[PDB]
């Protein structure tokens, strides 16, 4: 996926490896080597005007 | 503000808040707001 990754305060269990959102998709992730609870969000966006 | 007896403080704007507002519309305003969600205006300023 593509996105913003920053660290999350939002703990995780030891046994804990992804967190996903209300939309059942991942938002909250721990990264494979070194384990830390990453935070996902999407590239900034929106609608253009003239 | 004498109206002839008349006291319109409760509807008129109270300056002491700092939103031009009357009491009542204080109250009016927290009772209802409560599904109003976040003004974090939707930018980088809420990261989660
Ligand atoms: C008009 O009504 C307001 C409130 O309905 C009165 O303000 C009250 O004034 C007394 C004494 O100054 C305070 O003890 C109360 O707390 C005040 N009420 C509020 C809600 O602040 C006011 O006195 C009335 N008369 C005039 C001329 O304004
Ligand atoms: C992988 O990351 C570094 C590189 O060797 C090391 O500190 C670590 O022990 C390695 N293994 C695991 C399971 O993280």
């Amino acid at each position: 996926g593509t996105g913003v990754l920053t660290e999350s305060n939002k703990k995780f269990l030891p046994f804990q490896q992804f967190g996903r959102d209300i939309a059942d998709t991942t938002d909250a992730v721990r990264d494979p080597q070194t384990l830390e609870i990453l935070d996902i969000t999407p590239c900034s966006f929106g609608g253009v005007s003239v | 503000k004498y109206f002839g007896g008349f006291n319109f403080s409760q509807i008129l704007p109270d300056p002491s808040k700092p939103s031009k507002r009357s009491p009542i519309e204080d109250l009016l305003f927290n009772k209802v707001t409560l599904a109003d969600a976040g003004f974090i205006k939707q930018y980088g300023d809420c990261l989660g």
